[PDB]
């Protein structure tokens, strides 16, 4: 048995979300499907459950009025809707099939993959790639200045691996992420070969191409 | 305040064994209900690792057992892989929910200084009237470490991000920290510098315009 | 879970809550299951620490009892419980005394360990 999660969703503040949990070869609803999100640096919270077959859900007292758990048996699929989102929900969403049939006192054996959902009123847009000009030389590229997460970067588009080193962004007080990506080459080479960073920014379709010259 | 209390981190090294707590009152852990405890690994989901107190569903290096109000999970001859969150989960009878506790981050344990690179802001940067000082820190273990500026000798705390730090892939780690000034700002002192403090031996990096 | 460990733990769950009423102071699954149910609405008309506590015990104590009619190769949906104004009914000739309902809820368990113990029917 397997439980499927919906994609990531950036969301503003008083929006809703609704994330679903799908089964892949189980009698979904004879089990019982539990929520619990967990935010960044912090841990696991139970935020409820419900048996599909029976149709009735269970909220932790601190999400309740806001959280919403339904099943559909026939697609085999569990529902948590939260409305009103803040600041503070930013958080990865797992869902989970107990261990054994309609109860959780004996745990949950079956998590899924999470879905990560972000509230910030940030919009879209694209990085500002910056050189970070140059017996080692280091190189680099400073991907500033983006929303929402990821970016993904290579250089010389794939052909150069050997000592590069891609950081994890920050999240500056202005709501965008700021990424940077050095490499180690020697320092003979600068004059001869070119290197180039290839940055990627899905969410706003923006890529560009750099190159750092000494 | 989560209902269960755990340790915050344990550490130990290969081959050591490491004892992991979850205490609460008569509702939860007391009065008969039982405690599970999941192994979360960097950038997975939660597996359960034991579950009604001692049973497996595992390695035999892991084991559980209950007592009054606490639960403990143990982990006999600790390996590189068992390095990860540890959550106890209980059903609390007053709040009607199975809850859990705060997270216990197991390290796995040879200490290493970091080495740091400081790239000063770029022309199109100052050109966009923006300026970034870039200190990069990579290659140190353990994780503890601390981050200052300092514009012509004094601190600087205005203006700085700087990240916890993560796991490389070669099982050590890394971090990052920006200055953001003006161009103004940037060219009307004579050095900037980042000061990395790791097991008490500081590696600082300067740059000037 | 082996069904036995589930058995075992459904009549320890029960010596609990015995021996939590005590401290205050039917036959086959689907019948259990239904008597439980009504307890639970009994309950929940008179609440405090104890009759909060007992109540979510015995949700519990159903899904542990749900857990082995599965086991069985047998269906009995969540008991409705009642057919439902409570007042009435409880105060006369009924519960509504929280000792009262208590005491036969700690019948009704001490009932269901034996029949448990019978390998009941479903």
């Amino acid at each position: 048995v397997q439980l499927v999660q919906s994609g990531a969703e950036v969301k503003k503040p008083g929006s809703s979300v609704k994330v679903s949990c799908k089964a892949s070869g189980g009698t979904f609803s004879s089990y019982a499907i539990s929520w619990v999100r967990q935010a960044p640096g912090q841990g696991l919270e139970w935020m409820g459950g419900i048996i599909p077959i029976f149709g009735t859900a269970n909220y932790a007292q601190k999400f309740q009025g806001r959280v919403t758990i339904t099943a559909d048996e026939s697609t085999s699929t569990a529902y948590m809707e939260l409305s009103s989102l803040r600041s503070e929900d930013t958080a990865v969403y797992y869902c989970a099939r107990s261990q054994v049939p309609s109860s959780y006192y004996y745990g949950m054996d079956v998590w899924g993959q999470g879905t990560m959902v972000t509230v910030s009123s940030a919009s879209t847009k694209g990085p500002s790639v910056f050189p970070l000009a140059p017996g080692t030389a280091a190189l680099g590229c400073l991907v500033k200045d983006y929303f929402p997460e990821p970016v993904t970067v290579s250089w010389n588009s794939g052909a150069l691996t050997s000592g590069v080193h891609t950081f994890p962004a920050v999240l500056q007080s202005s709501g965008l992420y700021s990424l940077s990506s050095v490499v180690t080459v020697p320092s003979s080479s600068l004059g001869t070969q070119t290197y180039i960073c290839n940055v990627n920014h899905k969410p706003s379709n923006t890529k560009v191409d750099k190159k750092v010259e000494p | 305040q989560s209902v269960l209390t755990q340790p915050p981190s344990v550490s130990g090294a290969p081959g050591q064994r490491v004892t992991i707590s979850c205490t609460g009152g008569n509702s939860n852990i007391g009065a008969g209900y039982h405690v599970h405890w999941y192994q979360q690994l960097p950038g997975a989901a939660p597996k359960l690792l034991i579950y009604g107190d001692t049973n497996r569903p595992v390695p035999d290096r892991f084991s559980g057992s209950q007592s009054g109000t606490s639960a403990s999970l143990a982990i006999t001859g600790l390996q590189a892989d068992d390095e990860a969150d540890y959550y106890c989960q209980s059903y609390d009878r007053s709040r009607g929910g199975w809850f859990f506790g705060g997270g216990t981050q197991l390290t796995v344990l040879p200490k290493a200084a970091p080495s740091v690179t400081l790239f000063p802001p770029s022309s199109e940067e100052l050109q966009a009237n923006k300026a970034t000082l870039v200190c990069l820190v990579s290659d140190f273990y353990p994780g503890a470490v601390t981050v200052a500026w300092k514009a012509d000798g004094s601190p600087v705390k205005v203006g700085v991000e700087t990240t916890k730090p993560s796991k490389q892939s070669n099982n050590k780690y890394a971090a990052s920290s920006y200055l953001s000034l003006t161009p103004e700002q940037w060219k009307s002192h004579r050095s900037y510098s980042c000061r990395v403090t790791h097991e008490g031996s500081t590696v600082e990096k300067t740059v000037a315009p | 879970v082996p069904i036995q460990k589930v058995q075992d733990d459904t009549k320890t769950l029960i010596k609990t809550i015995v021996t939590r009423i005590n401290d205050i102071s039917i036959l086959t699954l689907s019948k259990m299951d239904q008597t439980l149910a009504v307890y639970q609405q009994i309950l929940t008309s008179m609440p405090s620490r104890n009759v909060i506590q007992i109540s979510n015990d015995l949700e519990n104590l159903r899904d542990l009892l749900h857990v082995l009619a599965f086991s069985k190769s047998c269906h009995l949906p969540e008991a409705s419980g009642l057919e439902t104004s409570l007042g009435g009914v409880l105060e006369a000739s009924g519960y509504s005394t929280e000792v009262v309902a208590l005491s036969r809820l700690q019948g009704s368990l001490q009932d269901m360990l034996w029949q448990l113990d019978l390998s009941p029917g479903c």
